[PDB]
RNA sequence: ACCCACUCGGCACCUUACGAGAAAUCAAAGUCUUUGGGUUCUGGGGGGAGUAUGGUCGCAAGGCUGAAACUUAAAGGAAUUGACGGAAGGGCACCACCAGGAGUGGAGCCUGCGGCUUAAUUUGACUCAACACGGGGAAACUCACCAGGUCCAGACACAAUAAGGAUUGACAGAUUGAGAGCUCUUUCUUGAUUUUGUGGGUGGUGGUGCAUGGCCGUUCUUAGUUGGUGGAGUGAUUUGUCUGCUUAAUUGCGAUAACGAACGAGACCUUAACCUACUAAAUAGUGGUGCUAGCAUUUGCUGGUUAUCCACUUCUUAGAGGGACUAUCGGUUUCAAGCCGAUGGAAGUUUGAGGCAAUAACAGGUCUGUGAUGCCCUUAGACGUUCUGGGCCGCACGCGCGCUACACUGACGGAGCCAGCGAGUCUAACCUUGGCCGAGAGGUCUUGGUAAUCUUGUGAAACUCCGUCGUGCUGGGGAUAGAGCAUUGUAAUUAUUGCUCUUCAACGAGGAAUUCCUAGUAAGCGCAAGUCAUCAGCUUGCGUUGAUUACGUCCCUGCCCUUUGUACACACC
């Protein structure tokens, strides 16, 4: 599917003196940038990066 | 392919013959012009077309063809 | 005799390699541009050629010594990557086998192919990967073929003719298949729009698919491709990308000079499965209510009523979610990826089935889908085009896909009565309910539907039930043929199709061979859609009934992978 929805494709037949010729074009465009749709790859799979701890600190508690 | 056969005789066209016409109009002694050949009565011909002479036959040539006016 | 340590001198193997080499490899092939221990011999591009010649040795065969002219841009070596093999080792698959199923192969006809025949019987394609294929079911058309008849729709440019008419057309007759002014007779008409000539265009289902684009098929029911940092090599390269195990998968585990990644696989998408959870629906349906019919009556039972009202979303519809991750547990396994069994579950074979699909290859197919196209051919007695008629269907026979059968798990006649995927008419005649008429095919009057609203609950077929026949080529089978009736169409003859009567063939389960297939599958069965004016024995899908047998292997066949050889690389054609 990502086919349908990333990658442009196109031919067009150029006619010269000796015979014709096939152009063919592919653009595969940043899913990042996606605007409507998508914004990656199913293949996409990004972890959240955790946070350094500091824990211990013998219980206590605030008053509010 | 095979090319080329015939029992002769090719066919040709036509010609629309020659003749200088129109004197076909007779004016007198100056110069009184009277008109031989009949002319046409069908609305689409103005009365200028003429009526050829055959057997039978005073044909309107304008008329490509058509109707039959018979004298 | 043996053992253990040393030591000379042997035949060798091992590992390293400071070092050497173009490399393979080498304790010498090392101590060489940091070039010298001593000495012998041979080579100086390839072929000509160890040829000619002289000498010499020999019984001989022949040995030793041994040129040139001329030709030629490479011959050659070692290593690499491919490609190939009629070498070797592993795999993989019902287009392979096993265990079986249902058959084709035999018959009749249907249909394609060859062949023959022909005025012509248009043509592409010939192992899987040509042969119910070109969506190829051709009556005209289509149409390319054959027998004949018209027309230019010959742009434009120059020239020529020429307003005293460049050219156009035609009534009747002749002619013609023809109510073609094709042509001729005849004599009007037309007005610079043509016509003749050269140059240049144009059309062409004419050639070339071995000149091309594009598309498609095949390799491929396959699992392969590449780069970053590191390791090896002077280099092309290599390692990563591997013994094994595992998987449908270069899918993974694991091993590990590699680490970690991308294309392809997977993911992804589509459809079939599950939601008494969410949003709703007179174009979907349920319950209650009236209005009302029939039977029982004691309340009941079974129906009618596109709105007489109220309510609901279980069923139908399609939005948004959720759901499964081979989960739990246990066996098995390098206790790894996994695999197997049980429980649960809508679902646990990639959940079932498809869509998509990397790099490369083929002189695969298609110029006959294209106003895609190079070049060649042709262009007015046309290979342009159109009109009339025939042909593609022609029948001693060979091949292939199919249909229907050989009956008693059946044919027949009643009677039961159940699907899903579709499709339908505007500037038009598509899908057709209902009413009559007709034995039937059909006809006729109306009608609803541009459609979840009407056809249509598509009341489809196998099938189920009660009878008849009773094993007899029989009431199995329905080829071939006669006569009649209707439908489509301008046209039905060589019989478009449909109906009725009669005629009643072969075929008594099919030799050698050979196809397809593992679950709602096989097989039996009908339907819708494509085609389509008319015609399906074809196809694409659809649902209905619903098994037997594997849950394996490498024996056959096919192909992949290593390894190995190569003097091939335009790559064994
Ligand atoms: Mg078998
Ligand atoms: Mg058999
Ligand atoms: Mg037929
Ligand atoms: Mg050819
Ligand atoms: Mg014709
Ligand atoms: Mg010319
Ligand atoms: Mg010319
Ligand atoms: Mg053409
Ligand atoms: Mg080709
Ligand atoms: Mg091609
Ligand atoms: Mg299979
Ligand atoms: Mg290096
Ligand atoms: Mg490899
Ligand atoms: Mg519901
Ligand atoms: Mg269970
Ligand atoms: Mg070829
Ligand atoms: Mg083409
Ligand atoms: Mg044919
Ligand atoms: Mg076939
Ligand atoms: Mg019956
Ligand atoms: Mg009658
Ligand atoms: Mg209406
Ligand atoms: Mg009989
Ligand atoms: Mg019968
Ligand atoms: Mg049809
Ligand atoms: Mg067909
Ligand atoms: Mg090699
Ligand atoms: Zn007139």
């Amino acid at each position: 599917q990502p086919v349908n929805d990333f990658i442009d494709t196109a031919t067009r037949h150029v006619l010269m003196r000796q015979g014709v010729l096939g152009i063919k074009v592919k653009i595969m465009r940043d899913p990042a940038k996606s605007r409507t749709g998508p914004k990656a790859l199913p293949d996409a799979v990004t972890i959240i990066e955790p946070k350094e701890e500091e824990p211990i600190l013998a219980p206590s508690v605030k008053d509010y | 392919k095979k090319v080329y056969t015939t029992p002769k005789k090719i066919k040709h066209k036509h010609k629309k013959v020659k003749l200088a016409v129109l004197s076909y109009y007779k004016v007198d002694a100056e110069g009184k012009v009277t008109k031989l050949r009949r002319e046409c009565s069908n609305p689409t011909c103005g009365a200028g077309v003429f009526l050829a002479n055959h057997k039978d036959r005073l044909y309107c040539g304008k008329c490509h063809s058509v109707y039959k006016v018979n004298a």
